[PDB]
């Protein structure tokens, strides 16, 4: 009575619809600290004149 | 040596004849890395074989 176990699986089905089959998500989280940055995006560069 | 996070390193190589402390002439040392670590350091200690 009024006791469950809380972790339940998931019904990913092939039967499910668009709105309860299974989807990787992936939160991509950022940081700007004191610290210095250690992470940045591709530079560009051309050929020598 | 560490400034603004960056810890820098200097060094070398070369032959003497220890019949010294230390010997009397001159050669400077030249940069080996700099790594962007961000952190806070006032003691340090050494480690043998």
């Amino acid at each position: 009575f009024n006791c469950y176990f809380p972790l339940q699986s998931y019904g990913f089905q092939p039967t499910n619809g668009v709105g309860y089959q299974p989807y990787r998500v992936v939160v991509l989280s950022f940081e700007l600290l004191h610290a210095p940055a250690t992470v940045c995006g591709p530079k560009k560069s051309t050929n020598l004149v | 040596k560490n400034i603004d996070g960056y810890f820098k390193i200097y060094s070398k190589h070369t032959p003497i004849n220890l019949v010294r402390d230390l010997p009397q002439g001159f050669s400077a040392l030249e940069p080996l890395v700099d790594l962007p670590i961000g952190i806070n350091i006032t003691r340090f200690q050494t480690l043998l074989a």
